[PDB]
C-alpha cells in the first residue's frame, strides 16, 4: 500500500499535468491508501548524467514505477535506451511514453521493457485486423529499415502464422534505395497491391514521387501508413487520399499523461490487490539489487484487465504493447482529419467515413491483379508445337496450309538449345501450329494476355531429391511454374497423383494415349512380351529422361528392373531419339500414341504398332491457385465441344500422305 | 599527404583505448582482465608493425573510485568521466552480465563509438547495430557444419546420421546450414536417454539402430552428443566390430584437443579436434590485433581518421558528415586477417564468431602399430588441400 | 494545448545572434509542424522557406542553409536561433508559431513579434513620465483625442497591455516603419470609451517583452 509512482518529467508544466493528474485520480482507483509519489526532476541534454539523476532521485524515495510523460527523449538518436537500460536491472517496467518505435517493442534483449506506447506493431495489428472483409493477405512489404523494417517483417510474419494464410513478397530492405522504380515495377507485376512504408518519410516521400511518376498512386494501390510515416515532409508529392493512420496518445501531453498516469494507478492499484507484493531491497549505486521477484512481479503486472469507459476491453499484445490502443484511422481526402474507423479491441467499424483512395474508388477497391499476365511456355512438340526458325529479324511469314490459307503465328523468344547450350540466349522462332490456333482462340473468347516464350531447357523434370537445397519437386518447366516463371503450361502433360499435389491441372484437349515405335525379333507387340520387358545392356531401346516415359516407368510396379535399365540411353529431348531410332541405331522408342503416329505418317521407315495402352486424356497444367482456374478448362470445353478443335486437329496433326 | 598535426593536441598522438568493466570475473568462469589486457600489451609490444604510423594503444584503466558485479552507474558515469579528460579514441568492454552488456548500446548510441562485446554465453541481437559489435568467441558448431560439409562433398556423401542426444545446444545454426545445403538426407536419428532406464532395451535399441542404419546411411557424424555417448559408442564398436566400411563413425564437433578420444578408436574414424583453446587472454590478443588492423585500414583510408577522436566529452556524438565510428565498424568487416586463436572473420559486425582452424585427422590403419593423427588434408578456413 | 505565444526577444544589437526563443508548449514538438518564420516586410515579397524537425534541419533557404544553427532545447518544448549578418528586408515581422505544415492560412488573430536592427542603449532612454491630463472639452462625438502619452522605451511590437486589464473594445495591432533614432512613441488607444466626460482615467501600460515594465506612467 505504498507503492509510489516514479514519473520522469521534463518541463514544469508536465510537472503542473502530473500533479494535477495525480490529485484528479483519486476517482479512479476509488481514493485508495497508495502514496503517488511527487518527484519532479529537471531535463538535462546528457543522456548518462539526466539517467543518473532520475535514479538517484528515485531510490532517494524508493518508486516502483516508471512514468516518462515527455515526448522528447534525453537521448540523440529519439530512443528510449537509458530509461529501459536503467529499469532492466532493478526488474521496474518502463510505463510511460517514450517514442514510436518498434524496435524497443519486442522484448528480446531486455526483459523489463513494458512500455505503453503503441508501436508498429500494433498498427500492423489493426491494418490486420481491419483487412479481414477485404481479403488482402497478400502484401508487398517495401520497408526499407534495419531495425524498424525487421520488426514489421516479423510482425507480418506472425500476422500471417495466425491466420493460416501466406503473402506474396515480403523482404526487408536497406534505407537509402535510389532505384525505386524497379520495386514498383516488381510490385505492378506481382498481384498484390499493399504497398507498405514503415521505415521513415524520406522513403515515404520517395516511393510516392515514385509511383506519382508512373500515375500508379491509388488507383487499386494499397497505402496504409501511419502519422511517423507522413510526418515532416512526406505529403509535398502525394495526392489527397493517402490513409494515415494518426497516433492516438503517442504525442498528445494534456490529455494522453493524465490517461497513462491512470491506468499506471489502476495497474499499481490491482498489484496490490493481488498477491506478490514484497518490497524489493533498496537498489542503491555500486550494489547488485537485483530482484528475484522479477518475473513474479512482471507477471502480476501484465494480468491488468480493467473496465474503462472509453476503451472496452484492454489487454496487452505478444510484445508487451499499448492495452488495446483506440487508433483512430484517418485519412488525408481534401488534406483533413476525418474518422473512418476505430479499434475498439476486436474489429476496426467504421463510425461516419470509410476507405478513400486517391486514384481508385470510395467503394472496396480492386487489390488483387487479373490473370491477364498467362506466360505460356512451350516444349518441343513438332507434331502440335511447330517451332519454325526464324526468317528474318523478327519477320515470320505465314507460310500457306493445304488449304491456302495464311495462318496467323506468334513469335516464341527463348532459348533453342538446351540449358549447357544457351543459357539465356532467347532466340526469336516462328512457332505456329495448332497451339498457337489454340492460344488466339482462348485469347478472342477470354480477355487476357497471352505471352508466348520457348524454356531454357528441353525436360519436363522428375519429382526426385534435387541438388537444390534438398527441394524434393520438379526440377524444370513445372519447377519454374512453381518459381513465378511459368503461368499456364500448355503442354498436356500426363494427369497423375503426383502432379496433383503441387499444381492442378485443366480440361483436356488432347485425348491420346502411350505406344511404341516400331520399324516394321522386328515385332514387340508391346511391353508386356519378356523379350522388352527384362531387356539386357544390348537390348536398350530409346528413351528420354525427365519425360513422361520416364514417370510412367517411375510410377509402375512391375517394371521396376526396367526403370534401372533406361538409364544408359537417357537423352535430352525427343528429336535425339527420333534421329536414332530414324538412321538404324536403336530398337524402338515409346513416346505419344499421336505423335508416333504423325511420324509414321511422314516417315515412311518408322512403322509403330498398333497395341495403344495408357489411354488417359492430358490435361492442361495451371497454376495451384491461380483466379481463372475453371475459365480456361470452360473454354477448352466450349471449343472443343464444337467442330472447331477438331477440324484443326485432322487438318494439322492428320498430315496423310 | 595531409598531415594530422592539427588534432593530436588533446590525446597525445596516442590512441587511449578504454579499459572499462576491471572487476573480475565471477558470475556464470574465474578469468582476470587484467592479467589478460597485460599479455595483450606485451605481444603487441614484442611484435612490431601492428601500430603503424606511431601510433600505440593507450589503454587507461578506467575504475570507478562482489557488489560492483553488474553495476552500469560505476562502470558508466566515472568511467566517462576519467576517460573524456583527454579524448576517447577506443573502449574495449567486458560484459559480465546482461546489465553491463546492454549499457554498450546506450554507450555506443551517445557516444559513437565502436565497442567490442565479450560476452561469455550467446547473447540475443535485438539491437542490430554497427557501432555496438558482439564477438562471441566460443566453441559454435558453425565451424563444424561447415567442415562436414566439405568432407562430405569432397567425399561424394549425400546421407548422415544425426546423433541428436540433446537439444540444449547451438543446433539452431546446424538446422540454417542443412535448409541451405543439398547434401543432407536424414532418415533416422541416434538418441540416447529416449526413457531407457534399464540397460538391455538400450542395448536392443542401439543394435536396431544399428542394423537400420548399416544399409541406410552408413555415415554417423557427432552434432550434438555429449562425451558420454560418444564413450558409449566407442565402447559398443570395440564389442560389436563396428568397422568404418560398415558403420563410418565421424566426429564432427571438434571442441579440444585435449578433450578428444584417444582410446578406442577404429583404424579409418574421422576424428578432428580445435587446436585453439578457449583462454580468454588469446581472446583479449586477438581482440587487440583486430583493433589494431582496423587502426591501420583507417589509417591507409584517410589519416585525420583514426587519429580523430569519434567524442570528447560523456555526451558528444560524431553526426557529421565525415564520421569516424561508421568507417571504422565497416572498414574492419572487409579486410578479415587469421588471428592467433581462430580466424577472425567479421560476419557483419553483429555475430562475429573467430573460425578456428583445424586440421583433417583421419586415424587410418597404422602399419606401424601406434594410433597417430595422420594428416590426410587440411583445413584454412574453408578450402581444402589434399595430398 | 493550442498556445502561440512568440516570446522572442524583439530587441537586439545589430548585427547580433538573435536568440528568437518560440515558447511553442503546445501537443508536440517531434517532427509534427514546421515552426518557421515567415518575412513579412512592406514593400518587398517572401520566399519558401524551410521546416525544422527532430533532426533540427536549421537550413530555411539556401544563402543561410547552413550558416544559422538552430539548437533543440527540448527541455522547455522550444528551440533558439543563431541569425547573423541579416539585413534589412529579411529583419521584419516574424511570425514562429506553430506553422502547420503545408502552407494553408490562418484562423487566428494578428500576433507575433517583430525584432528591429535599432541599438538597445537607443531604444532604452527611460520611460517618460507624464502624468495623465483629461481633456474633457473635446466634446465632438464617440471618438475623441484622449489616451496617454508614454514614449521613450522598447520598440512597438512588444506586448501592449492596459491598467491591469482594462477595457479592450476594437483593440488591433499593425505593424508600421519603425524609427531609426529608437523614440518609439507607442500609445494604444480605443475607439468607445475614453472619450467620455467626468473624471474617468484611462492611462495606458505597454509591457515590455524583454523588460516586463508595466509601472511606468
Amino acid at each position: 500500500k505504498i507503492v509510489n509512482i516514479g514519473a520522469v518529467l521534463s518541463t514544469r508544466k508536465h510537472e503542473q499535468m502530473f500533479r494535477e493528474a495525480v490529485n484528479q485520480a483519486n476517482k479512479r482507483h476509488g481514493s485508495w491508501k497508495i502514496q503517488l509519489n511527487a518527484t519532479s526532476v529537471t531535463h538535462k541534454p546528457n543522456a548518462i548524467q539526466m539517467a543518473l539523476s532520475v535514479c538517484e532521485d528515485l531510490i532517494s524515495s524508493q518508486v516502483y514505477a516508471i512514468l516518462v510523460s515527455h515526448p522528447p527523449t534525453p537521448n540523440d538518436h529519439f530512443t528510449p535506451t537509458p530509461v529501459s537500460y536503467t529499469a532492466g536491472f532493478y526488474r521496474i517496467p518502463v510505463l510511460g511514453l517514450t517514442t514510436r518505435m518498434s524496435i524497443y517493442s519486442d522484448k528480446s534483449i531486455h526483459l523489463s521493457f513494458l512500455r505503453t506506447v503503441p508501436p508498429y506493431s500494433h498498427q500492423s495489428s489493426v491494418w490486420f485486423e481491419m483487412m479481414r472483409v477485404y481479403n488482402w493477405n497478400h502484401i508487398i512489404l517495401l520497408v526499407s529499415d534495419d531495425h524498424e523494417g525487421r520488426a514489421a517483417q516479423k510482425r507480418l510474419e506472425t500476422l500471417l502464422e495466425e491466420r493460416e494464410s501466406k503473402a506474396e513478397k515480403v523482404l526487408q530492405f536497406d534505407p537509402g534505395t535510389k532505384n525505386v522504380t524497379a520495386l514498383l515495377m516488381e510490385a505492378r507485376e506481382l498481384e498484390a497491391r499493399v504497398i507498405i512504408l514503415s521505415a521513415s518519410e524520406d522513403d515515404a516521400a520517395t516511393v510516392y514521387r515514385a509511383a506519382a511518376m508512373l500515375n500508379m498512386t491509388g488507383s487499386g494501390y494499397v497505402w496504409l501508413v501511419g502519422e511517423r510515416e507522413i510526418s515532416g515532409n512526406a505529403l509535398r508529392y502525394a495526392p489527397d487520399g493517402i490513409i494515415g493512420l494518426q497516433l492516438i496518445n503517442g504525442k498528445n501531453e494534456s490529455a494522453h499523461i493524465s490517461d497513462a498516469v491512470g491506468v499506471v494507478a489502476q495497474a499499481v492499484h490491482e498489484l496490490l490487490e493481488k498477491e506478490n507484493i514484497t518490497d524489493p531491497p533498496r537498489g542503491c549505486v555500486g550494489n547488485t539489487n537485483i530482484w528475484k521477484t522479477g518475473p513474479l512481479f512482471k507477471r502480476v503486472l501484465m494480468s491488468s484487465k480493467y473496465a474503462d469507459g472509453v476503451t472496452g476491453r484492454v489487454e496487452f499484445n505478444e510484445d508487451g504493447d499499448r492495452k488495446f490502443a483506440n487508433y483512430s484511422i484517418m485519412n488525408l481526402q481534401n488534406r483533413k482529419l476525418v474518422q473512418v474507423g476505430i479499434y475498439n479491441g476486436t474489429h476496426v467499424i467504421p463510425n461516419d467515413r470509410k476507405i478513400i483512395w486517391p486514384g481508385g474508388e470510395t467503394e472496396k477497391p480492386r487489390g488483387y491483379q487479373m490473370s491477364t499476365r498467362l506466360k505460356i511456355v512451350t516444349i518441343h512438340q513438332e507434331p502440335f508445337v511447330y517451332v519454325k526458325p526464324t526468317m528474318s529479324d523478327g519477320t515470320c511469314k505465314e507460310e500457306f496450309t493445304v488449304n491456302g490459307d495464311p495462318v496467323k503465328k506468334v513469335i516464341c523468344t527463348g532459348p533453342n538449345d538446351t540449358s549447357p547450350g544457351s543459357p539465356r540466349h532467347t532466340v526469336p522462332q516462328c512457332c505456329y501450329g495448332f497451339c498457337i490456333d489454340l492460344l488466339i482462340k482462348l485469347a478472342r473468347t477470354m480477355n487476357f494476355t497471352y505471352e508466348v516464350h520457348l524454356v531454357a531447357d528441353g525436360k519436363f523434370g522428375t519429382q526426385e531429391r534435387v541438388n537444390n537445397s534438398n527441394k524434393k519437386e520438379w526440377n524444370g518447366m513445372m519447377g519454374e511454374l512453381l518459381s513465378g516463371q511459368a503461368d499456364m503450361i500448355v503442354a498436356p502433360l500426363t494427369i497423375n497423383n503426383e502432379r496433383a499435389q503441387y499444381i492442378e491441372f485443366s480440361k483436356p484437349f488432347k485425348y491420346q494415349g502411350l505406344t511404341i515405335l516400331v520399324k516394321k525379333e522386328e515385332r514387340i507387340t508391346g511391353i508386356n512380351d519378356p523379350r522388352l520387358r527384362n531387356p539386357s545392356d544390348k537390348f536398350i531401346y530409346a528413351t528420354v529422361k525427365q519425360s513422361s516415359v520416364d514417370i510412367y516407368f517411375r510410377r509402375q510396379v512391375e517394371l521396376s528392373t526396367m526403370y534401372r535399365h533406361m538409364e544408359k540411353h537417357n537423352y535430352e529431348s525427343a528429336a535425339e531419339a527420333i534421329q536414332a531410332v530414324r538412321d538404324n541405331k536403336l530398337h524402338a522408342f515409346i513416346w505419344d500414341s499421336a505423335v508416333l503416329e504423325f511420324e509414321a505418317s511422314q516417315k515412311c521407315d518408322l512403322v509403330t504398332t498398333g497395341e495403344l495402352f495408357f489411354r488417359s486424356g492430358f490435361g492442361i497444367g495451371m497454376r495451384k491457385d491461380s483466379p481463372w482456374k475453371q475459365n480456361v478448362s470452360l473454354s477448352i470445353l466450349k471449343s472443343h465441344e464444337n467442330g472447331f478443335m477438331e477440324d484443326l486437329d485432322k487438318t494439322w496433326v492428320r498430315y496423310q500422305e | 599527404h595531409p598531415q594530422p598535426c592539427q588534432i593530436l593536441k588533446r590525446i597525445g598522438h596516442a590512441v587511449r583505448v578504454g579499459a572499462v568493466h576491471l572487476q573480475p570475473w565471477t558470475t556464470a568462469e574465474t578469468l582476470w582482465p587484467r592479467d589478460a589486457l597485460l599479455f595483450a600489451v606485451e605481444n603487441l609490444n614484442r611484435v612490431e608493425g601492428l601500430l603503424p604510423y606511431n601510433l600505440s594503444l593507450e589503454v587507461v584503466m578506467a575504475i570507478e573510485a562482489s557488489p560492483w558485479s553488474s553495476d552500469p552507474f560505476s562502470f558508466l558515469q566515472s568511467v566517462c568521466h576519467t576517460v573524456v579528460v583527454q579524448g576517447v579514441s577506443a573502449l574495449l568492454a567486458f560484459p559480465q552480465s546482461q546489465g553491463e552488456m546492454m549499457e554498450l548500446d546506450l554507450v555506443s548510441s551517445v557516444l559513437h563509438i565502436p565497442v567490442l562485446s565479450i560476452v561469455r554465453h550467446e547473447f540475443p541481437r535485438e539491437s542490430q547495430n554497427p557501432l555496438h559489435l558482439q564477438l562471441s568467441l566460443e566453441n559454435s558448431l558453425s565451424s563444424d557444419a561447415d567442415v562436414t560439409v566439405s568432407i562430405l562433398t569432397m567425399n561424394n556423401w549425400y546421407n548422415f546420421s544425426l546423433l541428436l542426444c540433446q537439444e540444449d545446444w547451438n543446433i539452431t545454426d546446424f538446422l540454417l546450414l542443412t535448409e541451405n545445403n543439398s547434401k543432407f538426407h536424414l532418415e533416422s536419428v541416434i538418441n540416447i536417454t529416449a526413457n531407457l532406464s534399464s540397460t538391455k532395451d538400450l542395448l536392443s535399441f542401439l543394435q536396431v539402430q544399428m542394423d537400420n542404419i548399416r544399409n541406410s546411411t552408413p555415415t554417423m557424424v557427432m552434432f550434438g552428443c555429449d562425451m558420454d555417448s560418444i564413450r558409449q559408442i566407442f565402447e559398443m564398436s570395440t564389442q560389436f566390430g563396428l568397422s568404418p566400411p560398415e558403420l563410418h563413425w565421424v566426429l564432427g564437433d571438434s571442441q579440444n584437443v585435449e578433450e578428444l578420444r584417444t582410446e578406442g578408436l577404429p583404424l579409418g574414424l574421422i576424428a578432428h579436434g580445435k587446436t585453439t583453446q578457449s583462454v580468454f587472454e588469446y581472446y583479449v590478443q586477438d581482440a587487440m590485433e583486430l583493433v589494431a588492423r582496423a587502426v591501420a585500414t583507417a589509417t591507409m583510408i584517410q589519416p585525420e581518421l583514426a587519429l580523430l577522436p569519434s567524442t570528447m566529452n560523456c555526451m558528444d556524438v560524431k553526426t557529421t558528415n565525415l564520421t569516424s565510428g561508421q568507417y571504422l565498424s565497416r572498414f574492419l568487416a572487409n579486410t578479415t586477417f587469421r588471428g592467433l586463436s581462430g580466424s577472425i572473420k567479421v560476419k557483419g559486425s553483429t555475430i562475429i564468431s573467430s573460425e578456428n582452424n583445424f586440421f583433417i585427422w583421419n586415424l587410418q590403419h597404422d602399419p606401424m602399430g601406434k594410433p597417430m593423427w595422420t594428416r590426410l588434408g587440411s583445413w584454412q578456413g574453408g578450402r581444402i588441400v589434399m595430398d | 494545448d493550442v498556445q502561440l505565444q512568440e516570446s522572442g526577444p524583439g530587441l537586439v544589437k545589430p548585427s547580433q545572434s538573435l536568440s528568437l526563443t518560440c515558447t511553442v508548449t503546445g501537443y508536440s514538438i517531434t517532427s509534427d509542424y514546421a515552426w518557421n518564420w515567415i518575412r513579412q516586410f512592406p514593400g518587398n515579397k517572401l520566399e519558401w522557406m524551410g521546416y525544422i524537425s527532430y533532426s533540427g534541419s536549421t537550413g530555411y533557404n539556401p544563402s543561410l542553409k547552413s550558416r544559422i544553427s538552430i539548437t533543440r532545447d527540448t527541455s522547455k518544448n522550444q528551440f533558439f536561433l543563431q541569425l547573423n549578418s541579416v539585413t534589412t528586408e529579411d529583419t521584419a515581422t516574424y511570425y514562429c508559431a506553430r506553422l502547420y505544415y503545408g502552407f494553408y492560412g490562418m484562423d487566428y488573430w494578428g500576433q507575433g513579434t517583430s525584432v528591429t536592427v535599432s541599438s538597445a542603449k537607443t531604444t532604452t532612454k527611460g520611460p517618460s513620465v507624464f502624468p495623465l491630463a483629461p481633456s474633457s472639452k473635446s466634446t465632438s462625438g464617440g471618438t475623441a483625442a484622449l489616451g496617454c502619452l508614454v514614449k521613450d522605451y522598447f520598440p512597438e511590437p512588444v506586448t501592449v497591455s492596459w491598467n491591469s486589464g482594462a477595457l479592450t473594445s476594437g483593440v488591433h495591432t499593425f505593424p508600421a516603419v519603425l524609427q531609426s533614432s529608437g523614440l518609439y512613441s507607442l500609445s494604444s488607444v480605443v475607439t468607445v470609451p475614453s472619450s467620455s466626460l467626468g473624471t474617468q482615467t484611462y492611462i495606458c501600460n505597454v509591457n515590455h517583452k524583454p523588460s516586463n515594465t508595466k509601472v511606468d506612467k
